[PDB]
């Protein structure tokens, strides 16, 4: 189905030395029987659990097709390149755990459209740029870790970010704001 | 002197024209008098005249060498798997003695030369895996002796031409995987009397299948798959006397499977899956000694005819996603080397046929979302061929056969949402290839066998909604490839041990609605990939381990237990509001807690 | 995509 095709596309662009994705048979009608993939009672993907898999490579925009996805766990890997903007199309997403990877480039502004997100852990990456203000519009956000990145600019202090401590934004290139020592220009 | 040739000079000119990085034309020595012993060069005639040149897979790059046409007696040219580039020259017609031209898997681009039809001797044209574009030239209707036309995996953007039906000599029409303008199957294609193969997969075909196609007595393969064809399967197709394979899958075809397909004695393979076909599967088709019958994802109804069991050649039956009713043929698998059975998401009822694995070849048994009743046939205990068993969402009852647990090549065993009773046998230890075990929502009883720990490659154990009991086997903690353990809704008792540390690859632990007692091991935090923990509905006692703070958990429930003390401060947040309810001893900075 | 002519082996 569409969901299986999207996950297969991810498999093709990922480097998988331990063959953790060997169960990912595209000829199966649904990806639900695949290991590391969990489906709901309507057989739609709700969880992808691929942390500490020694996975290398790049993510694909086609992850955005998984509308009912709630947990995306791709942490403790060497996945490189940008965080796809289409991850913003994952409306039902509750967890985005891309931490302990080599992701580079900006944090997409699209991630603000994740209305139900409770966890955003993008820590221990090489992400650059400013923290999108859209993330303040995520009312459900309870855990944020953008630490150990190369991010720069103003740190938002409003909405969800109102509650966030300095530990979330630690060890970044040039973060200015109230949470940081350095006040903004 | 009239029989003297310059063939060596001509081939040396060909060598100069093309780039040869990997030096595949080093044998081509200018000093050599005759080119006949050169690599890829065959002179089959009395004189020193080249008759065949095969330069396949030589990493040769450059435009087509039109000088080669000066080889007067060249009848066979293959440049397969090379980097020939640019347009195919119209001067190729000068190769007037060519019977075979293979320019497949090259980088040739542009419109097809019309002058190809001006080669009278041509029997075989393969231009597959090139970037040819535009309309198929009208000259192609005037081919005199061509038997094979392959234009597969090119970039042709035209309508499928009706004049191609005018090549009487044609035995194979291969136009697959081309970006054609949406086109109807020319009815004039019915006039290709000698045609053995019609391969038009992914040709953007629209409209009805023409009744004319039934006149192709000599046809062996009809592939009209992965197109947008509409209408009924023509009843005239019973006239394909010599047909072996019919592929009509993933079209928009409607209507009933014609009973006239029973007249096709040589037919072994039918796939009309992912269509809107309605009505019953005809008995007359099922009477044919078929090898593969795939009619999956249609709107077909009624009983599967018993005649299908008679076939001695049947290895594949995929009829899933239909409204088919009644029982599976009693003799199914008895007379045939059955390998793949998929009757899933149908309304089938009754006992499973007794001897499905009679010939010892059954790999995949998929019957999910049917109303099948009774016990697992004991024969299946000796079906070591099986790799995938999906018997889930049926009305099955009774103990699982002892051997069925220990089948060596099984990767997935799904018995979920049945009324299966009894225990997991010690024979499970022999299930070397078992990765996923799903036994959820059954009436299974007893302790989990110690031999379940012998299955190191087990990745999932899901046994929710069962009557399983006793302490967890110590061996269970030896499973370090285990990613999901869901034992919720059982009667499991006893304590968790420090051995849970070995579950280094466990993402989910659900031990909820059990009778587990004791303290949550401090080693819970050593589980690197644990993101989901439910120990709710148990009698777990003591202080919540400080180790739990080390875990990044997207789901936590320690509710309705005997846990006591103060929450580790990390867990005192509003997100963990419903995680610790029903633990009386437990007090933290949460508005319901104490 | 370019599979040789024959059935589609989709399975559950
Ligand atoms: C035009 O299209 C037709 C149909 O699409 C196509 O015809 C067929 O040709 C193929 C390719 O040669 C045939 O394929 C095989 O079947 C034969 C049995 O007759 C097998 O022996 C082959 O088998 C295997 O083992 C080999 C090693 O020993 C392997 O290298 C190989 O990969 C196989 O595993 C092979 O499977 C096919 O049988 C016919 N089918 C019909 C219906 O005629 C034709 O080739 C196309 N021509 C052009 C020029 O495009
Ligand atoms: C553990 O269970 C797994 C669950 O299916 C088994 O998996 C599959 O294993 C089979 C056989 O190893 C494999 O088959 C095919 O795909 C291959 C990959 O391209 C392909 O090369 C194969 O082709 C050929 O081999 C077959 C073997 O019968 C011959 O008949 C053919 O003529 C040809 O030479 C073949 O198409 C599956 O791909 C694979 N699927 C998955 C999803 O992993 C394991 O085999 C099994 N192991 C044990 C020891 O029990
Ligand atoms: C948290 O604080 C930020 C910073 O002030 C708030 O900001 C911003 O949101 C408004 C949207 O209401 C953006 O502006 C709008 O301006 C455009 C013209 O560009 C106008 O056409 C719209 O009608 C609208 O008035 C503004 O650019 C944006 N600021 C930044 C830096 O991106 C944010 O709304 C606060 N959080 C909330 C409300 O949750
Ligand atoms: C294409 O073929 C049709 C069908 O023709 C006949 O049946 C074939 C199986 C074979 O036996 C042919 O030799 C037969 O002629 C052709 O059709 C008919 O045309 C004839 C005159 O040639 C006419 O008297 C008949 O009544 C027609 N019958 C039918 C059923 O159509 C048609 O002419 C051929 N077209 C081309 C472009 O060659
Ligand atoms: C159908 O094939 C025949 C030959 O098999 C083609 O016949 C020719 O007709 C043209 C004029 O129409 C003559 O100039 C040629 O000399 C004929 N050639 C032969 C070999 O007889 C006929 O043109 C073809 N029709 C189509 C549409 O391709
Ligand atoms: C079955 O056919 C459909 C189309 O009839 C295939 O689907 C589409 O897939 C293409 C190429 O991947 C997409 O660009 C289109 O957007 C899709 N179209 C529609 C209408 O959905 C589908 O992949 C085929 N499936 C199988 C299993 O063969
Ligand atoms: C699979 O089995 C479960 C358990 O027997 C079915 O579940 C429940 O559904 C009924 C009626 O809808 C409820 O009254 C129960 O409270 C549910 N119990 C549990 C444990 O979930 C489920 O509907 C079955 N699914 C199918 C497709 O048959
Ligand atoms: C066809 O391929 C050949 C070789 O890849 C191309 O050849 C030439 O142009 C190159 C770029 O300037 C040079 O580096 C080569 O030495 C030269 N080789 C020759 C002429 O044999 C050629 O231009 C290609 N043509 C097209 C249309 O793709
Ligand atoms: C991640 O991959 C890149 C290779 O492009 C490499 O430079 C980097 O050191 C890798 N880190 C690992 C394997 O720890
Ligand atoms: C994160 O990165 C810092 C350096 O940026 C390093 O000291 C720390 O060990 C890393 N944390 C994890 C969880 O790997
Ligand atoms: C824990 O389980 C109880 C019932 O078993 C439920 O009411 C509560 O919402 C659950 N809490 C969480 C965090 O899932
Ligand atoms: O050479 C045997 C070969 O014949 C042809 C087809 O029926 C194939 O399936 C088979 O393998
Ligand atoms: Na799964
Ligand atoms: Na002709
Ligand atoms: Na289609």
């Amino acid at each position: 189905n569409l969901e299986g095709d999207a996950l297969h596309t991810l498999r093709v662009t990922l480097v998988d030395p331990n063959n953790v994705l060997q169960s990912w048979d595209p000829t199966l009608v649904n990806p639900c029987t695949w290991f590391h993939v969990t489906c709901n009672n309507e057989n739609s993907v709700i969880r992808v659990d691929l942390g500490n898999a020694e996975l290398s490579g790049h993510l694909v925009p086609e992850l955005g097709v998984l509308k009912n996805l709630q947990y995306l766990e791709l942490y403790s890997n060497n996945i490189t390149g940008p965080i796809p903007s289409n991850l913003g199309n994952l409306t039902n997403l509750v967890s985005l755990d891309l931490y302990l990877n080599s992701f580079s480039g900006p944090i997409p502004e699209s991630l603000g459209k994740l209305s139900k997100l409770r966890f955003l852990r993008l820590n221990n990456n090489s992400l650059t740029g400013s923290i999108p203000m859209s993330l303040t519009n995520i009312t459900t956000l309870q855990v944020l870790d953008l630490s150990n990145n190369r991010l720069s600019g103003s740190v938002p202090d409003n909405g969800s970010f109102s509650l966030f401590t300095p530990i979330s934004f630690a060890n970044n290139l040039d973060l200015c704001g109230p949470v940081t020592s350095h006040p903004c220009p | 002197s009239s029989m003297d040739n310059q063939d060596g000079f001509i081939l040396q000119q060909v060598k100069l024209s093309l780039d040869d990085p990997d030096s595949y034309l080093s044998s081509w020595n200018s000093n050599d008098a005759s080119p006949c012993r050169w690599s890829g060069v065959s002179c089959a005639g009395d004189f020193s005249s080249v008759t065949s040149v095969d330069l396949s897979s030589a990493n040769l790059a450059g435009p087509f060498p039109s000088v080669i046409c000066r080889l007067s007696n060249l009848a066979h040219l293959s440049l397969y798997n090379n980097s020939i580039n640019s347009t195919l020259p119209l001067n190729i017609a000068a190769c007037k003695s060519l019977q075979t031209l293979d320019l497949s898997q090259n980088l040739l681009t542009g419109e097809l030369p019309q002058t190809l039809a001006d080669i009278p001797t041509l029997v075989h044209l393969d231009l597959t895996g090139n970037n040819f574009s535009g309309d198929i030239p009208a000259s192609f209707g005037k081919f005199e002796n061509l038997e094979v036309l392959s234009l597969v995996y090119n970039l042709l953007d035209g309508t499928i031409p009706p004049f191609l039906g005018n090549i009487s000599t044609l035995k194979m029409l291969n136009l697959s995987y081309n970006p054609f303008s949406p086109s109807r199957i020319p009815p004039e294609f019915g006039n290709l009397t000698n045609l053995e193969v019609m391969w038009l997969t992914e040709c953007h075909l629209v409209g009805q299948i023409p009744d004319s196609l039934g006149q192709l007595s000599k046809l062996v393969d009809l592939d009209l798959a992965l197109n947008d064809l509409v209408g009924h399967i023509p009843p005239s197709l019973g006239g394909l006397t010599n047909v072996v394979q019919i592929e009509l899958y993933n079209n928009s075809l409607t209507g009933e499977i014609p009973p006239e397909l029973g007249n096709l004695k040589s037919l072994r393979l039918l796939d009309a899956s992912m269509n809107q076909l309605t009505g019953k599967i005809p008995d007359e088709l099922c009477r044919v000694p078929l090898e593969s019958l795939n009619l999956y994802e249609n709107n077909l109804e009624g009983e599967l005819p018993a005649s299908i069991a008679l076939s001695p050649n049947l290895y594949e039956i995929r009829i899933f996603g239909n409204r088919l009713t009644g029982g599976l043929p009693k003799d199914l698998g008895l007379n045939s080397p059955l390998r793949w059975l998929d009757v899933s998401e149908n309304e089938f009822s009754g006992d499973l046929p007794a001897d499905l694995c009679a010939k010892g070849e059954l790999e995949e048994l998929l019957i999910i979302h049917n109303s099948f009743s009774g016990v697992i046939p004991e024969s299946l205990a000796d079906c070591r061929s099986l790799t995938r068993i999906r018997l889930a969402y049926n009305r099955f009852s009774g103990s699982v056969p002892t051997g069925f647990w220990g089948l060596p090549h099984v990767n997935l065993l799904e018995l979920v949402n049945n009324s299966f009773s009894g225990e997991i046998s010690k024979s499970i230890g022999g299930a070397s290839n078992l990765s996923l075990l799903i036994l959820s929502n059954n009436e299974f009883t007893g302790s989990l066998p110690e031999e379940i720990g012998s299955l190191d490659n087990l990745n999932q154990l899901s046994a929710s909604g069962n009557k399983f009991s006793g302490s967890l086997p110590d061996s269970l903690m030896s499973l370090g490839e285990l990613g999901t353990l869901d034992l919720h809704g059982n009667q499991f008792s006893g304590e968790l041990t420090s051995g849970i540390k070995s579950w280094k690859k466990l993402n989910e632990l659900n031990l909820a609605d059990n009778e587990f007692t004791g303290k949550i091991p401090d080693e819970i935090g050593s589980l690197s990939v644990l993101n989901y923990l439910d120990l709710s509905g148990n009698m777990f006692s003591g202080k919540i381990p400080v180790s739990l703070q080390s875990l990044k958990l997207n789901q936590l429930n320690l509710s309705y237990n005997r846990l006591s003390g103060d929450l580790p401060p990390s867990l005192a947040k509003d997100m963990y509001k419903n995680s610790f309810i029903g633990n009386p001893g437990l007090c933290g900075d949460i508005k319901g807690l104490c | 995509r370019l599979v040789p002519s024959g059935p589609n082996p989709l399975h559950n």
